[PDB]
């Protein structure tokens, strides 16, 4: 039931997802170093591995079917308020039950518990699905695609590339995911992307705080004060 | 504000 335009949007997330996504983390080795031992010691490589990571996932997004096809403006609105969710997204495929990083990390980059546990949770739940990496690149997909991110000129275009996208994980699940694994598996993911807008609430509640003071802001990066707010 | 550090990455 899978169409040939539903396999090629899936082989095209895939290799997206594989072009940007180095787990043997090759590049990590250029971040500013963790330190461990209002310290935020850990700040400057966090900072500077999500501003990795920040242009890893536009790289991803830029692949998008579709999304090639939205204004300038439309793909910063979707980029800046999904950066986060996607990086939380794709932490969970080096989240397991120098840089493994545990909740005392996050602490040191000047984060609390208020966003960490439910953050654990949300990373705990996702695993628990077992998704098929291809549900894994169309989640991170429809998560970047979404018509309600405020600011949206486009919402109809942007719904529209969405649905394409959320149609083929649908179809997917029907036919490549067998039960039980796949019993309320669409809806589940669903959920995810709710646990999502939470979770980016809360984080920027603490980024604000944390970069209102001009000496935590200096230790960030020039991207990462673009995307997240200066 | 302009983002002409996310401009320049996305095309
Ligand atoms: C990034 C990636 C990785 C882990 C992500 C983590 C673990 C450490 C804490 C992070 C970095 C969370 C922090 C709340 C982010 C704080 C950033 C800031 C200090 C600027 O407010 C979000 C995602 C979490 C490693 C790899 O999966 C690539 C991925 O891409």
């Amino acid at each position: 039931k899978l169409s040939e335009e539903q396999q090629h949007i899936i082989a095209i997330l895939l290799d997206a997802h594989h072009k940007t996504y180095d787990p043997t983390y090759a590049d990590f080795r250029d971040f500013r170093p963790p330190v461990r031992m209002s310290p935020l010691s850990m700040l400057p490589h966090l900072a500077d591995l999500v501003s990795y990571s920040i242009q890893k996932v536009i790289g991803f997004a830029k692949m998008i079917p579709g999304f090639r096809d939205l204004t300038s403006d439309d793909q910063i609105v979707l980029l800046k308020s999904s950066a986060i969710e996607v990086i939380m997204l794709r932490s969970n495929q080096s989240f397991t039950m120098d840089y493994k990083y545990d909740v005392t990390d996050v602490s040191k980059a000047g984060h609390t518990l208020e966003l960490i546990e439910p953050l654990i949770k949300f990373q705990v739940g996702l695993k628990k699905l077992n998704l098929h990496e291809e549900e894994h690149v169309l989640l991170m997909a429809i998560c970047i695609v979404s018509p309600d991110r405020p600011g949206v000129q486009d919402a109809k275009l942007v719904e529209a590339i969405q649905d394409r996208l959320s149609n083929t994980l649908q179809t997917y699940i029907r036919c490549r995911h067998p039960p039980p694994g796949s019993h309320q598996l669409y809806a589940k993911m669903i959920q995810k992307l709710a646990d999502l807008r939470s979770l980016n609430e809360e984080h920027s509640k603490q980024y604000r705080s944390l970069s209102f003071q001009p000496e935590n802001s200096m230790k960030l990066t020039p991207l990462v004060l673009e995307v997240f707010g200066n | 504000k302009n983002h002409p550090m996310l401009m320049n990455l996305l095309k």
